[PDB]
């Protein structure tokens, strides 16, 4: 009933056009796209278990144009697989595009395109930073409410070639194996702290060794120990993780065991940082492609 | 605004 090709054509009829100008879909089209996608997230694991070629891409916070100039550098889909690392909406001008978008691609690619869940995937947050805005702006909160149902069933970490740990926030204290990532049932909103939460909420700190106190006010922060120890016991290589702004778009971090990858450039309209995407080869080489601010 | 503007 669902016609996905022409809405991805009317998503990506803009582009070209003043940066700022908008796709209005109609309501039942959006909500399609969010039941659809939503069926596809529940029938593949939890924590995803990826190939590579690959490419990687941090936040993008509903900076529309950004996302096109994204696949522009990358590849549109099918032409290059894609992982995202999770905040699609809230603080830009076009979060509803953006999520259409990237949901579209998913049912139309759903063996070659990935979402995972981020903190701004979730009703308390999306409230506040400007998605529960939009959505009465341009069509109503019952729509909102309805991607609320679509972003609790999104997965939450994905490990590419038994390698590279992939999430949108970073580790946990309860993290002990992958067996709890696996445990965890969808739908869920994120009522509680614990192991959830750390996954979309904590950061790396160079000044804690072990575990730190977060200045968001929710979860931890995490030093080098903790990702080394991590990594041997997972016998994995790297993490990939998203959730801060960094000025390259790309920051290593615990002895380049971490990377963070940041893919909104001049994030805000206040900061002057690059936007970066990880591309992954089939020989687990890694390479990065910079978004100019 | 530290939830990060
Ligand atoms: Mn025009
Ligand atoms: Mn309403
Ligand atoms: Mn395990
Ligand atoms: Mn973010
Ligand atoms: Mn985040
Ligand atoms: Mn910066
Ligand atoms: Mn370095
Ligand atoms: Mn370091």
């Amino acid at each position: 009933k669902l016609n996905i090709d022409s809405i991805i054509q009317r998503l990506l009829e803009v582009r070209g056009s003043k940066p700022g100008k908008n796709v209005q879909l109609q309501e039942n089209e959006i909500r399609g796209l969010c039941l659809k996608s939503r069926e596809i997230f529940l029938s593949q694991p939890i924590l995803l278990e990826l190939e590579a070629p690959l490419k990687i891409c941090g936040d993008i916070h509903g900076q529309y144009y950004d996302l096109l100039r994204l696949f522009e550098y990358g590849g549109f889909p099918p032409e290059s697989n894609y992982l995202f690392l999770g905040d699609y909406v809230d603080r830009g001008k076009q979060s509803l595009e953006t999520i259409c978008l990237l949901l579209a691609y998913k049912i139309k690619y759903p063996e070659n395109f990935f979402l995972l869940r981020g903190n701004h995937e979730c009703a308390s947050i999306n409230r506040i930073y400007g998605f529960y805005d939009e959505c009465k702006r341009r069509y109503n909160i019952k729509l909102w409410k309805t991607f609320t149902d679509c972003f609790n069933c999104l997965p939450i970490a994905a490990i590419v070639d038994e390698k590279i740990f992939c999430c949108h926030g970073g580790l946990s204290p309860d993290l002990q194996s992958m067996e709890q990532i696996r445990r965890i049932m969808r739908p869920t909103d994120v009522p509680d702290q614990g192991l959830l939460c750390d996954l979309l909420w904590s950061d790396p700190d160079k000044d804690v060794l072990g575990w730190g106190e977060n200045d968001r006010g929710v979860s931890f922060t995490f030093g080098a120990e903790v990702v080394a120890k991590f990594l041997h016991k997972h016998d994995l290589d790297l993490i990939c993780r998203a959730h801060q702004v960094v000025e390259d778009g790309y920051e290593f971090f615990a002895k380049r065991q971490l990377v963070t990858l940041f893919s909104a450039p001049n994030y805000c309209g206040e900061f002057d940082n690059a936007g970066a995407m990880m591309s992954v080869d089939e020989t687990l080489m890694c390479s990065f492609q910079i978004l100019k601010p | 605004x530290v939830x990060x503007x």
